[PDB]
RNA sequence: AAACCGGGCACUACGGUGAGACGUGAAAACACCCGAUCCCAUUCCGACCUCGAUAUGUGGAAUCGUCUUGCGCCAUAUGUACUGAGAUUGUUCGGGAGACAUGGUCCAAGCCCGGUGA
């Protein structure tokens, strides 16, 4: 079948302008928080960064995803962003690296919307 | 002008036995067998007793596997296709090749100078036939050369004309002995021993020959 | 006639138990809730029948002495492939399994990449040798060689041929045929 | 591979017509693994023709 | 380690690279999977027919809706099953047919009669029509499949 | 630093979706090549997905570029069909397709991370 175009969820009562999106490659893990009204990155954490690619041994596994999630949660609380909304792609489930990033963000003290 | 194409034969005996694997690979395979047995269905003893109840003794003949290290390996017996079973062997002949550096014999492959034949594979087959006598236990691999060498005259040998030497591959099929003629001497050597025999051409044959 | 006892034995083979019962964590909590309610599954009852007379050790599973690859008297140490001191020592545990699996992945990837690099270099030199030919000979050499592989060529195995083995078997077959 | 679903395996040995020893796996249907030898029993079948029958009969 | 995969990597791949025109080494075909299905009329009910498929495959078949049965072998199970098939093929002249990318083979009860490990427990394989064995290769041409099958089928008599 | 390159998000049918041919793997990136011990995948199967593992192999599959095009899509006729008002039993004043036909597949373009430039 022809795949339908993916739409953001429809607004019901409130805006919720901060959206968390995750990306994983063969070498690095990524996590971007997007400000939807301006299409700008409010906060981002990845193991490809110059300050982070040497402070951890493995930059591609589940442990790296957990570390990047904790770093992103601390950075989000530093920018006074109390809560984010989770966006999963077509192939992403609540398992493995996605689960590690989500659990580390929630454990850092950021509410999930 | 530039002519006299030379066709060479890389005559090959494949590995007789599998080489020793890496110890971690063997350890993981043995662990993978033993670990998966815990989660696999164990057939009852009565089904095995179909074979056990008629597991009948005989006059009995015990099998002894042949050792991987042969007497040719222990004696370092060259000209033998029964040594270095986990490695590959290559045929070198001792005589005068197409090059004219001197009138002294040197180790080389079976060559023949191309004159008028339709293919270079025919020239390589004629070169091999002139050495082993017949192509009964030989198998040529591919109509194309596996590699080539362009030999140009340098500042110290201006008498040698320019020519190209083309290498063809041939496999030993089943014969463990060959009648080698039209040469003074011959050996069966591994890749490392052939590189040691050819110290000036080792950088080319290290790429031409996959270890 | 056709034995119903033999069919029952084959059914017992098809529904044979395992030395240890593995449960999905979704199913493990369901089994725990069934235990809380007082309900016992048939497989749980069979597993408890196994555990009261032993367990994995009574069903040919032990950790400290793993089964070797091959039959008795013909293992890799006995065939001369491996020495005893150069064998990696392990136990049948998941902790050793992680180590062995990671090292196996590293070694296999390295060996595979070495083989592929060597094949790529050989293919490039084959193309260079093809392009350095006269036009008639280049056209002749560019044709595919569809000649089948010789069946008389062998396949490398753990043990070489015995010198007086194939000749004896072929002579016996030829004498029995005539 | 799902756990608790497949039969147990067994290591057996194969010996070819030249004496080469090979280890393969097998579904566990014996108590211990055994060595199996392969003969040359290719079992080709020949039928005597009508002309051959006539020659062996009346010549 | 195992002789079939080592034979493919050490002998057949380099010969196929030298014999055929390939742009890169990842165009060389290999073995993908082995599919085993029983021949069309069978009982579907007797435990004999189920155990006659479980034992030579080494893994459990899938039984869909009770109209179809199939076993798909990959990896080391495929190589183990294939070397077991190829060794018994030295005992007779079993016919195979070469598709565009597949090698179809009929595993009759005569094949199970000549398996040395299945000489005993032969009451399992009696009154069974047999199985269809499909060997799938990653070849784009029938000639490549024929060359690969000729490379894998090796015997000491010749 | 100001441009360029790679990836992620965003924009979007002139920007979509196919086909063919030619290229490209930058000291980097993406993917594949390799494995199935744990998580996960299979009403059988590492096929898919997943977890692992890659001093440097490959761009075969996908992913990037360039052209050629097919459907679409956008723009635009000319005429006609049909039609609103109005009775010289519609001699008037307006609207105007579908199918054709002609062209185009633009221009502009945001944020973050990494690399080269620095
Ligand atoms: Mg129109």
């Amino acid at each position: 079948v022809i795949p339908p175009a993916v739409r953001p969820p429809r607004l019901f009562d409130y805006l919720k302008p901060y959206v968390l999106k995750m990306h994983f490659t063969n070498k690095f893990v990524h996590a971007q928080v997007i400000h939807s009204p301006t299409a700008t990155v409010a906060c981002a954490a990845s193991s490809q960064e110059k300050a982070l690619r040497e402070t951890m041994g493995v930059t591609r596994d589940v442990a790296a995803a957990s570390k990047i999630g904790k770093i992103l949660g601390e950075r989000l609380l530093m920018k006074d962003i109390p809560a984010v909304a989770i966006h999963m792609k077509k192939e992403q489930r609540y398992h493995g690296k996605v689960k590690a990033v989500i659990d580390s963000v929630r454990e850092a003290g950021v509410k999930l919307l | 002008s530039s002519e006299k194409i030379v066709a060479s034969v890389l005559f090959e005996r494949l590995r007789v036995v599998i080489p020793k694997p890496d110890p971690a690979v063997y350890a993981f395979q043995e662990f993978k067998f033993n670990w998966q047995q815990q989660f696999r269905r164990r057939y009852p003893d009565e089904f095995l007793d179909i074979a056990k109840n008629r597991a009948k003794g005989e006059y009995q003949m015990d099998y002894v596997p042949a050792p991987r290290i042969t007497e040719a390996d222990k004696n370092n017996d060259r000209k033998s296709l029964y040594r270095a079973l986990d490695k590959k062997l290559y045929l070198l002949i001792f005589g005068k090749p197409f090059g004219a550096t001197s009138d002294e014999p040197v180790w080389h492959f079976p060559e023949k100078v191309y004159d008028s034949e339709p293919t270079l594979r025919k020239c390589a087959e004629s070169a091999l036939k002139s050495v082993l006598g017949d192509l009964t236990h030989t198998y040529f691999v591919g109509n194309a050369p596996m590699a080539h060498m362009a030999i140009q005259p340098t500042e110290e040998t201006p008498d040698l004309p320019s020519y190209k030497r083309f290498f063809f591959k041939c496999s030993v099929v089943a014969a463990s002995k060959y009648n080698i003629s039209n040469c003074e001497d011959f050996v069966w050597v591994t890749k490392d021993e052939l590189l040691e025999f050819l110290p000036e051409q080792a950088e080319f044959f290290n790429k031409m020959i996959i270890s | 006639r056709i034995s119903d006892e033999k069919q029952k034995l084959y059914e017992q083979c098809l529904n044979a138990p395992c030395p240890v019962r593995s449960l999905t964590p979704k199913e493990a909590e369901r089994e725990a809730q069934r235990e809380k309610l007082g309900l016992i599954s048939k497989d749980k009852q069979r597993d408890m029948e196994i555990q009261k007379k032993g367990g994995a050790a009574a069903m040919g599973i032990n950790t400290d002495e793993p089964m070797r690859i091959g039959t008795a008297g013909l293992d890799y140490v006995s065939l001369g492939i491996f020495s005893a001191d150069e064998l990696v020592k392990y136990k049948v545990t998941a902790e050793d399994g992680e180590r062995l699996a990671k090292e196996n992945s590293k070694v296999l990837m390295r060996e595979h990449r070495e083989r592929r690099a060597a094949e790529t270099v050989l293919l490039n030199m084959k193309k260079a040798a093809i392009e350095a030919l006269p036009e008639k000979l280049k056209m002749a050499a560019l044709e595919p060689d569809l000649t089948p592989f010789p069946a008389n060529r062998g396949m490398a195995t753990l043990t070489p041929p015995i010198e007086g083995y194939l000749e004896k078997v072929m002579d016996a077959a030829k004498k029995s045929s005539s | 591979m799902k756990k608790g679903v497949h039969p147990q395996m067994q290591w057996i040995s194969y010996v070819t017509q030249s004496g080469r020893l090979m280890h393969v796996m097998m579904t566990r249907i014996h108590h211990v693994g055994k060595v199996y030898h392969f003969g040359a029993k290719r079992q080709l079948a020949q039928s005597i023709g009508q002309i051959a029958k006539f020659k062996r009969r009346f010549n | 380690m195992f002789p079939l995969n080592f034979h493919y990597e050490d002998v057949s791949r380099q010969d196929l690279l030298l014999k055929l025109n390939y742009a890169n080494v990842m165009e060389v075909p290999g073995l993908c999977e082995i599919r085993v299905v029983p021949k069309a009329p069978y009982n579907f009910i007797i435990k004999n027919g189920k155990l006659a498929m479980e034992i030579p495959c080494g893994q459990k078949f899938i039984q869909t809706q009770d109209l179809a049965r199939q076993s798909t072998l990959r990896g080391h199970g495929m190589s183990n099953f294939l070397v077991r098939i190829l060794t018994v093929m030295s005992l007779l002249d079993f016919p195979v047919e070469i598709r565009k990318n597949s090698i179809q083979f009929s595993m009759e009860t005569e094949f199970c009669e000549f398996s040395p490990e299945l000489e005993d427990h032969f009451e399992i394989f009696e009154h069974i029509r047999g199985f269809n064995v499909t060997i799938v290769t990653s070849a784009n041409t029938q000639d490549e499949t024929l060359l690969l099958w000729s490379g894998f089928l090796q015997k000491d008599e010749g």
